[PDB]
C-alpha cells in the first residue's frame, strides 16, 4: 500500500482522529491519508500553520480516483495523478490549493 | 462536497 508506506497514510483512523491527532500536534502542512469507509479513495488529513489567534487551519482531503493515466488520482478538479503520494507531492510541489499545500507528512 | 472540497 505505497500509501501506507508513505509519511502520511494513516491506518482506517477516519481523518477524525487524524485531524485530532495532527491538529494537536500543530505541524505546519502535517498531512496524513487514510482509506474512507468507502475504500474507494484515499483521505489525507492535513494541518496550516496559522499565524491568526484563532490557532493553526488543518483539513483533510479525499483523494478522487479516475480511469486516465495519470489523472488517477485526485483532490481537487485538475489534480488527477496514478500516484497519491505524487499528488501528495504535487500538494505541495506545485502551487496547490490546500491548506498551504501539503507540508508535513504527519501520518496519525 | 463534505470532505474538504479539494
Amino acid at each position: 500500500n505505497n500509501l501506507e508506506t508513505y509519511e502520511w497514510y494513516n491506518k482506517s483512523i477516519s481523518r477524525d482522529k487524524a485531524e485530532k491527532l495532527l491538529l494537536d500536534t500543530g505541524k505546519e502542512g502535517a498531512f496524513m491519508v487514510r482509506d474512507s469507509r468507502t475504500p474507494g479513495t484515499y483521505t489525507v488529513s492535513v494541518f496550516t500553520k496559522a499565524i491568526i489567534s484563532e490557532n493553526p487551519c488543518i483539513k483533510h482531503y479525499h483523494i478522487k480516483e479516475t480511469n486516465d493515466s495519470p489523472k488517477r488520482y485526485y483532490v481537487a478538479e485538475k489534480y488527477v495523478f496514478d500516484s497519491i503520494p505524487l499528488l501528495i507531492q504535487y500538494h505541495q510541489y506545485n502551487g496547490g490549493g490546500l491548506v498551504t499545500r501539503l507540508r508535513y507528512p504527519v501520518c496519525g | 462536497a463534505d470532505y474538504e472540497p479539494p
